[PDB]
């Protein structure tokens, strides 16, 4: 194993702000965690299916493949 | 000892390229510098000057004694064309003829002049990180490296230049060496082809919001430069036996250092695609990636598709005459 | 940006506006790059501001005899 | 070997993948950018979009740009006169064919 | 439909004749002839050559005993064009002058690179020379002619060379009569 | 030359003949037709010399017209050339 | 990228260091050197000292100068109508800028 | 697989030397190709080509994809003018630039640039005959020569072109290489001094049955190709102690072959004398034997004795710009 | 100027607008003013 990271700022609300990796980066992967940092402080979120019971504060994601 | 002294204020003139040229705290008359060109490579071959400079009095060479070893100080800059940068630095003078009431002066930066002295007794590193080499053999610049990884072993003989050892770790771990403007560059040639552009260059179109090309030469000879580089690594070592590395339907070559990863790095290199000429832009240093669009200026306005979209940039060269501000650039690819 | 030019706020609005029926049409347009400007000015005296005072407080930084 | 023209979408061989610059070229068409243009359906080009192509850019082998801004699958549906079509340029979209063609990757990919 | 210019009407008398017409797609203009319009053309017949290697099989293997063909050139003009006002003198006179100035102009604002070019136009001198494909390279007209109560040229003379985009075949420069 | 019976045959007719002799012809197949032909010159009667290239024409273009639009008079200059260096017994000839 | 004139301040990002910078701007602001120029606050130029900076040199960012040489903290407030001022050439400044910015050393420093 | 097919019915146009460019089944226009420079040299360093294409719309190198590895199909006679010849090579393409709106492109043949390859692995012939030898290093040529006696043995290291090892055959048995026109040539040295001439070239001649010469070079430095070879060869033989050959006055030189043989024919060449240009023989190839006669044009028609009357063809250049064919050649005679 | 030769033409296209003149620059207008 060895790690490796990318980071992307926010200027705007985008509403769903999906993320892609790399081809490469793709190719390889072993897990994937997700920090978001705002003003000073740097938290995880946690992942979900689809989104089956959480709203309006939860900090949840959802992967997918894209079909590159 | 030396003072640190404020500038003057009967300097009230501004210039497109050249600003000021002084030798201590005296000023030579911008007004009889006919010439002016400035070169900054894309190894370590360090940035170099020469200037035309007009003297019918016998007045440069007779009065101010103009020989080996004077040190001048120039102020180069474009505070108001395309690009807005402004630098200062120092400059050793080798040699100066003079004929038909003119003079030339052939002027070495004086940071790398100190690497480029040959060595009076020999200096080894034994087991060192290349950081601490990098600061004993030139401990007047900044160092901007990403691409160390491990340590070595590392020579110099008599009368070698330091310059040497420092290829030597260039070669060993894979970067580009420039130093230009007071900082010694260490580039990973890996992660140089995944670098965003930064600026923008147009042919044949006069709507564009970047820069435009004026000229420019397309070189298609690839296998000039991979001719040298199309052999398979081979070497010693006493605890292993024979050690190779490379392709496999290449003739052989040996060498002695038996390190993998020396090794494998051994065969990196840029592959230069295309020279232009553009209208003074004082941005523009090696190191730089541009985007390039051209257009064709006949037939249907097709685009040429044998120029790829990124380049990077590997020699500079500023030329100022009396009239215009000229640049000149070359250009290349990561193999 | 620490440093705000007139190019950074007038880019800041632009990133902002977009995505919108009715502001989008004007992206490039005249008024927009007057607003911009009218608006940066305060923000420039407020950071210019802060600047000045904070260097004025100390007597080992004040560049001015009555301070 | 026959050439294809370097504006057409055949360009990319797999119907699936093209999918993504017909995406990008559909979601340029809709937007309000400040260089687009505002082209009327006319009463003789109903049937016929490689007469508004090369009336627009004077390239006929973009036909496929208006089939998909009009919002038609097949080329031998009618469309209605009079609609109001927002085309790019050309260079934009020989540039994006480019793209797709030898990199392949979505807009917005993060790389290190 | 371009826009006509120049003395194109019939309220003078003079016959079709003796007019001078350039078209393109965005004007159209007419002026009469002066007095030393004429046509040229050219051929380069031929060192490399010495005395020593002379004598006393092609014909075009034999360049040191025989003359060598090396080019030719177009067919050229000077047409000295002439505006005279009768009856509205911004369309006769001083609309005819904009019109040469602008065709003889590049259009560096368009969006294709063919359309940057300047244009090229059609000469049909009288009725009976027509060449297509004609490029503008030189103009001039005078500053002092007579002048109108409202400002405008009651008179004026335009200097013209014209010159053609391609060497022309035996068969084919007969046509252009 | 200059019109008394048919001004097409002998005004309008010469000038596209000569400027069908001065022009080459590049459709041809073979190599020695793609260079212009070579002319036979004869000044009045006396004077013959073959194979002369031409190799400059002009004429006026403000001659008197006539009611269907053809030349009445007009005139050409030309510039001719031999072919070759003539020897001493050979120019003889020519006269 | 957005970056900024050469003729501005805040090219020093800290602003106690730029304290240097702007002591011997205003030294030199005070004394009676050959190369000053005279200048009078027009009725006009109370809240505007970019419309000074433009004519007097040209160039309106250096705001930051006049501002500093009426002996105000804030641009909000009113200069006096008729306040005498006298203001260095442009060079002299810009470089005086470049010099804190890069050497940032003090003049006189001794040095081996 | 590959398919040999007829010629098209769409050419109907003849030339002077060049007749037609083909890249595999498609062709260049013939009016578009301004330059062409074609060169038969006198040993092993293979037939070069070099042609200059007009292309204002980007349309050589973009949409055909010219670059290296390219293989052109170049058809090259003169079936009407001095000589009428006619015959169709092979070329691979180095590199080609772009400038100007024009292409220049170097090319190199294609049965020697195989030839000119650098070995992967090493090949050794133990007491092997040079014939097995030349068959097995260049196996697509056809082999023409006279002047092998014996049996020996040769060595092709790593990285070694296997053109050095042919001309190490031409050396041990003294004999003259070139390769052209579908064959390999070995020739012997001896037997070329005794040759009968097949054309005539005579100067200041008007009335000749043969071809005209129109300018021409005296070349009188001797000395300058006979100081390389004024040596007296020795080596060193296990069996029979220091084995000597040539002269008894020279100066002394060790080599490694002791084979008499190989020794005695070390210091055998061609001198060059002449050098004409001529108007565009099709006909001339390096192994040629002409008779020379030239006249003087001054005084009294005094005949120039110190051109000899037979000479030997050592090297060939043809050229063909838009207007004219012109042939350079250089000739010589055995020492 | 000189044409050109060791061609006509009967892929075409390209070859033709080779042969076509070219468009080199221009120059900006002037004048010849003698005022009085």
């Amino acid at each position: 194993l060895e790690i490796q990271e990318v980071t992307y700022t926010v200027t705007a609300a985008k509403e769903f702000l999906e993320v892609v990796l790399s081809k490469a980066l793709t190719a390889v992967c072993y897990k994937l965690e997700v920090f978001v940092t705002t003003d000073g402080k740097t938290t995880q979120w946690s992942s979900s299916t689809m989104f089956r019971l959480a709203g309006s504060k939860s900090q949840v994601y959802v992967e997918f493949y894209k079909p590159s | 000892t030396k003072t640190t002294t404020a500038p003057e204020t009967d300097s009230k003139r501004t210039q497109l390229f050249l600003q000021s040229v002084s030798i201590g705290q005296n000023e030579i008359p911008r007004e009889m510098i006919v010439g002016c060109t400035y070169v900054e490579p894309g190894e370590l071959s360090g940035p170099q000057l020469m200037l035309m400079i007009r003297d019918s009095t016998a007045y440069v060479v007779n009065k101010l004694g103009v020989k080996f070893g004077t040190i001048l100080t120039v102020s180069l800059g474009d505070p108001e064309g395309h690009g807005g940068i402004l630098f200062s630095e120092e400059f050793f003078v080798l040699k100066a003829p003079r004929k038909d009431d003119t003079v030339l002066i052939y002027a070495f930066s004086n940071p790398v002049r100190l690497l480029k002295v040959p060595s009076t007794s020999a200096q080894y590193f034994v087991d060192k990180p290349p950081s601490a080499v990098v600061s004993s053999l030139a401990p007047g610049l900044k160092v901007n490296a990403d691409s160390f990884r491990k340590t070595s072993t590392y020579h110099l003989n008599v009368g070698e230049k330091p310059t040497k050892v420092l290829q030597e770790i260039a070669r060993d771990t894979g970067s580009m060496c420039w130093a230009s403007r007071g900082m010694i560059n260490f580039k990973s040639m890996e992660k140089m082809a995944n670098a965003a552009p930064s600026l923008t260059y147009e042919s044949a179109n006069p709507n564009t919001s970047g820069f435009t090309i004026s000229q420019f030469n397309i070189l298609n000879a690839d296998y000039e430069y991979q001719r040298r580089h199309n052999y398979r690594m081979a070497s010693y070592d006493m605890t292993k036996g024979v050690v190779y590395s490379g392709n496999q339907e290449d003739p052989i070559k040996f060498t002695s250092n038996p390190d993998p990863t020396a090794l494998a790095n051994y065969n990196k290199f840029i592959l230069p695609r295309l020279d232009m000429l553009v209208e003074g832009n004082a941005a523009l240093t090696p190191g730089t990636t541009l985007k390039i669009v051209v257009h064709n200026t006949a037939g249907d306005g097709e685009l040429d598709e044998s120029i790829p979209d990124k380049m990077i940039v590997m020699s500079v060269t500023h030329f100022e005459d009396r009239f215009r501000f000229v640049s000149r650039a070359q250009l290349g690819v990561v193999n | 940006k620490t440093t705000p030019t007139k190019d950074s706020i007038r880019a800041e609005f632009e990133e902002l506006v977009e995505k919108d029926s009715f502001w989008s049409k004007f992206v490039g347009s005249q008024f927009v790059s007057m607003l911009t400007l009218f608006i940066t000015q305060i923000v420039y005296r407020c950071f210019q501001y802060a600047d000045a005072a904070l260097a004025e407080g100390f007597i080992s930084t004040a560049t001015r005899r009555s301070s | 070997q026959y050439p294809l023209s370097r504006y057409d979408d055949r360009n990319i061989a797999d119907p699936i993948l093209r999918a993504e610059l017909r995406k990008e070229v559909m979601l340029m068409c809709e937007s309000n950018d400040k260089n687009l243009t505002i082209y009327y359906v006319l009463p003789d080009e109903q049937y016929r979009p490689d007469l508004l192509a090369y009336r627009m850019w004077g390239i006929a082998e973009l036909r496929w740009v208006v089939t998909l801004a009009a919002g038609l699958e097949d080329e031998s549906q009618g469309m209605t006169v009079g609609k109001k079509l927002k085309l790019p340029p050309a260079t934009w979209i020989r540039e994006m064919i480019r793209h797709f063609q030898y990199d392949g990757q979505v807009i917005g990919t993060l790389s290190i | 439909a371009p826009i006509a210019y120049g003395v194109y009407s019939q309220a003078d008398g003079v016959s079709p004749y003796l007019k001078v017409t350039l078209t393109n797609s965005q004007y159209q203009v007419t002026g009469y002839i002066s007095q030393g319009a004429a046509m040229n053309m050219a051929q380069n017949w031929e060192s490399m050559g010495s005395v020593s290697g002379a004598l006393g099989t092609t014909s075009v293997a034999r360049w040191n005993s025989l003359m060598v063909w090396e080019g030719g050139t177009p067919p050229t003009f000077t047409l000295p064009v002439t505006f005279i006002a009768l009856n509205n003198p911004f369309i006769e006179v001083s609309g005819a002058i904009a019109a040469l100035t602008a065709m003889i102009s590049p259009e560096l604002k368009a969006a294709n690179v063919g359309g940057q070019i300047p244009e090229r136009v059609t000469l049909n001198i009288g009725r009976r020379i027509n060449i297509t494909d004609v490029a503008i390279q030189d103009l001039s007209f005078d500053l002092d002619a007579p002048r109108d109560s409202n400002g405008y040229f009651l008179k004026n003379t335009v200097n013209l060379q014209l010159t053609g985009s391609s060497i022309y075949n035996s068969s084919d420069i007969v046509r252009a009569f």
